[PDB]
């Protein structure tokens, strides 16, 4: 019997206005399978995968703004949301207690990702820097900068001493984090990034653009090794799945394509989402995806192995 | 309009302190003062128009 | 579109949407801090922070998003660590020096100079800035006479800056030049029922400063001046504490219901919680007596529930603490709402005083050593004079 | 080819904000050299270079808030300071003490300048006039008027009988004090100027205004000898070298550049202030350059001669 890609939900109204970021972390073994996400209406809300089917844990708040990411350890249970008041809050998750709230300047913060060990939290910043502020004990431990541009996405290798950082102008830049020495300066495209992706064994990133093409890089030069252009529109978020075999694709044009790394072609697409996507993730394995549009729709469908 | 009079007791203990209320901008932020007299709120006319 | 159907919420929202699109192009960051000014104004923090950024994103978008931040931190308060070059007066006179055209800048400085006025205040330190509202005034009738057309605006703005000019002439203490102000403007033009009020309150303020009876036609002519120019809370709200000043507390308390009501009305939400509190106030105060006719607490506890049902008013949880006090004075519940009024974090500095204090004297009704020492230290781990030295004066009659 | 240009000192933070205006004064007929700063503050500090450094000399303050002109004098000891306090007190210099109060707000004063013989103080009002003062002796005999927008700029020629009137929208206004009659009224650029300066024997003009151009027009009569553009943001002051073959501009791009009025082109630049440049000046015989910035700090360059 063919496991064909199902639906296999929807939520009709998960939040009051538009959902921005969502997390899905498989943190517990346990049966928690906590999903996060912000909707540009200062709540957080922490739902749980309990049979089939999503449960509200709690919707926790203080945000000025639009929240613009969320992100969920997969060490400690513990997240961390900033928003468009460059503000950043960590959630305990057990009691929605707000253990800390990392101040920040006008220009400190724009999105978030977490350390493997969950320790740094590494960010964005509108003028180029990507200072790094430690994880429930530090605030700005070193400020890694370059010179240029509005920096979009940032996007962290799984292993180590790698960190991808997306422009506004379209140019990558990696640095390794064990002690900053920018390793090589991809060009990339003339368009923003919007989302920057690695591969778990990273030896491969991927990029997204804003000109609706998706590029495949080898982290040992800059060699564009790949070119995708199945999605009309802006694509906006990349994910992988724990092995290499393929990665969701959620672009503006209101279709979500998955896309396969051997044979670089759209494997299947995805046909919902009324208004454009912003947000897709994979769970613990390859099994279930997740997205969230601009519309306050909840989606999570099904991949087999 | 119905008592047109009070009369009470001005220094009804003299180890309690007066309640002075001071209002500090358009979002929520009260303060209370030492020394008896108006409320005297900041900003009594509202935001100036920008 | 949005702000046509009134909604007033999704205005902000699809701004910041609009932003999260092109996080570039500071006009867009500069424009959601104005909307923030105008529409929404509970998320102040948001726009000072949106306005500073679009100040740095460039130089010659510097004037609006000065002008933007600066009346956004306005807004605010004084919710900050008292750190000098980042307050309400550095970022407009910063406005100021960058564009020294537009009536609205100049304005932002008679409203930041009160402020500062009413924080020295409130640290009880002294007045300062004391004498330039008339030359402001001057600069902002002569900006306005240069503008095209935005009519309703700039009369707006001239309305508010000579009301501002004149209620702070009478703070100042410069009667007399208030005076002769309000004057030749009433003989320039013909009345208009709201800066008669004004001349009312420059009148009234030398009586009702010290005590004296104030005969019956003043005030039935203050009351229909005030009807004169009504949808005005602040109007209302000066003639209740008039009605306090000479003591007609009911009288008080159903001008400041009137006031509620044109709020809750208009959907304003500030004058709403001024109102609910102010009355509370009238209330406990004239409780304070130990007066008979036992209704007064039934006012305060519904003023106090409607507050807390808003927000999350400090000053309500004490006058809660205070009502419980004065009125079975009791051993027990008014120990422990005093405490933790007093002990748990976030609240300001004032009412952890207030509520120290009582609690101190009730603990000392109550004799306990160890609590008080622990009172002691608990006002050394802070800064306080007052607590610790009536402790010491009345440890040993 | 260039002679050798470079700091000699470097105060860390003479004000506790921003630095508005400086002015040099040479007053005394031995080397004095006294320089006189005013910040956004009530502070007017007074530093005296003797030998290699600033000193701080005098702390005078009566203002309540910041200051936006500062002028010394070079023939008596004497010095005015006007800012948005409506006050136009002007000092003494020997003994730190304040000698008159002048009562004026931003419609009758906004930017200072003595006399060539330091006796009447003309400033820029909003409605158009140039207010002439008396100092020692009063107040207003009389204003020039121009029929224009607001004035910023005021400056006189070194030898008198011209005073030139810069203001926003661009128009630039000449008089000559002999009659008080306007000479004629160049148009210059399309945006405020808010700095103007003559050159020594007074027959060359020298505008910056708000785009980056400066003008340089000829006195006498409406010939411009070219436009000088290097710089990449708003120009803020233009001092004018005693020897009449240099001139020195501050930019709000943090940068002073050095210009000669023979080729039109820009022999040197400094690039050490951090901040917003707000005041340039030269010194006596002209060798040093004084420069306060937006930052808190004092620059002095060495131009040898």
């Amino acid at each position: 019997m063919t496991n064909q890609y199902g639906i296999l939900f929807k939520q009709e109204q998960a939040h009051d206005d538009a959902i921005w970021s969502v997390a899905w972390g498989t943190n517990k073994k346990e049966n928690s399978e906590t999903v996060v996400t912000g909707s540009l209406d200062d709540l957080v809300k922490v739902w749980k995968w309990r049979d089939e089917r999503l449960d509200l844990q709690w919707s926790l708040e203080g945000h000025q703004l639009g929240v613009v990411s969320v992100d969920i350890s997969h060490t400690l249970p513990i997240a961390a949301s900033s928003s468009l008041d460059a503000h950043i809050r960590l959630w305990d998750l057990e009691n929605g207690k707000q253990i800390k709230s990392i101040d920040a300047g006008p220009v400190d913060a724009w999105t978030l990702a977490f350390s493997p060990d969950s320790q740094y939290l590494a960010t964005g910043t509108h003028v180029g820097k990507v200072n790094i502020f430690g994880v429930e004990s530090g605030k700005k431990e070193y400020s890694l900068d370059t010179r240029g541009k509005f920096i979009l996405s940032i996007a962290y290798s799984p292993d180590g001493k790698y960190l991808a950082s997306g422009a506004i102008d379209g140019i990558i830049n990696i640095f390794d984090i064990a002690t900053g020495k920018l390793l090589h300066t991809l060009e990339g495209h003339a368009m923003p990034i919007r989302s920057l992706t690695f591969s778990p064994d990273s030896q491969l990133l991927v990029t997204a653009s804003d000109d609706g093409y998706i590029k495949i890089y080898d982290v040992q030069h800059a060699n564009l090794a790949g070119t995708l252009s199945g999605h009309a529109s802006w694509v906006l978020n990349v994910a992988f799945c724990p092995d290499d075999t393929h990665f969701v694709s959620s672009s503006s044009d209101k279709s979500v394509k998955v896309w396969d790394v051997g044979t670089r072609t759209c494997v299947h697409t995805f046909f919902d989402h009324q208004d454009q996507v912003w947000g897709v993730k994979y769970n613990g394995n390859g099994s279930k995806i997740v997205s969230v549009g601009d519309d306050q729709e909840i989606h999570i469908y099904d991949c087999p192995i | 309009m119905m008592e047109t009079e009070r009369l009470v007791l001005p220094p009804p203990d003299p180890l309690d302190l007066p309640l002075r209320a001071v209002e500090l901008g358009c979002t929520g932020h009260w303060e209370l003062l030492n020394l008896p007299g108006a409320p005297e709120s900041s900003l009594p006319h509202g935001l100036p128009p920008c | 579109i949005y702000a046509l159907q009134g909604r007033s919420v999704a205005v902000q929202k699809q701004i910041s949407k609009a932003v999260h699109s092109n996080p570039g192009d500071p006009a867009l960051w500069s424009l959601l801090s104005r909307v923030v000014a105008q529409y929404a104004q509970r998320n102040a923090k948001g726009g000072v922070v949106a306005g500073n950024v679009a100040h740095i994103l460039d130089s010659n978008h510097g004037k609006k998003a000065l002008l933007y931040t600066a009346v956004n931190q306005l807004a605010m308060g004084s919710s900050s660590a008292e750190d000098e070059k980042n307050t309400a007066l550095k970022t407009i006179q910063k406005a100021a020096l960058l564009s020294p055209g537009d009536p609205a800048i100049w304005a932002g400085l008679m409203a930041a100079c009160h402020a500062d006025d009413k924080l020295a205040l409130v640290n009880n330190t002294q007045p300062k800035r004391i004498d330039l509202y008339l030359a402001l005034l001057s600069a902002v009738s002569a900006s306005i006479k240069d503008e095209k057309f935005f009519e309703n605006y700039n009369q707006s703005l001239e309305k508010w800056s000579l009301s501002q000019a004149v209620t702070g002439l009478i703070d100042t203490g410069r009667i007399s030049e208030a005076e002769t102000l309000c004057t030749k403007n009433l003989k320039s033009n013909p009345d208009q029922p709201a800066v008669i009020l004004l001349l009312r309150q420059v009148q009234c303020k030398p009586l009702l400063e010290s005590q004296k009876p104030l005969p019956d036609a003043v005030l039935e002519e203050l009351q229909k001046t005030v009807m004169s120019n009504s949808t005005s809370v602040p109007a209302w709200q000066w003639l209740a504490h008039v009605y306090q000043s000479q003591g007609m507390m009911r009288a008080a308390e159903m001008c400041y219901r009137k006031s509620l009501q044109l709020a809750s009305q208009r959907g304003s939400w500030s004058g709403k919680l001024s109102s609910l509190l102010r009355l509370a106030l009238l209330a406990l105060k004239v409780c304070m007596a130990n007066i008979s006719n036992d209704h007064w607490p039934s006012l305060v506890q519904e003023a106090t529930t409607e507050a807390l049902k808003l927000c999350f008013c400090p000053l309500a949880v004490l006058l809660q603490a205070l009502l419980q006090f004065k009125r079975k004075m009791g051993a027990r519940e008014t120990r422990r709402l005093l405490e933790r009024v007093v002990y748990q974090p976030g609240y300001p500095k004032s009412i952890a005083s207030t509520a120290r204090w009582y609690l101190l004297r009730h603990l000392y009704a109550k004799d306990d050593y160890e609590l008080i020492d622990v009172l002691v230290n608990n006002a050394k781990t802070h800064g306080d004079t007052r607590a610790l030295e009536l402790n010491q004066r009345l440890s040993s009659q």
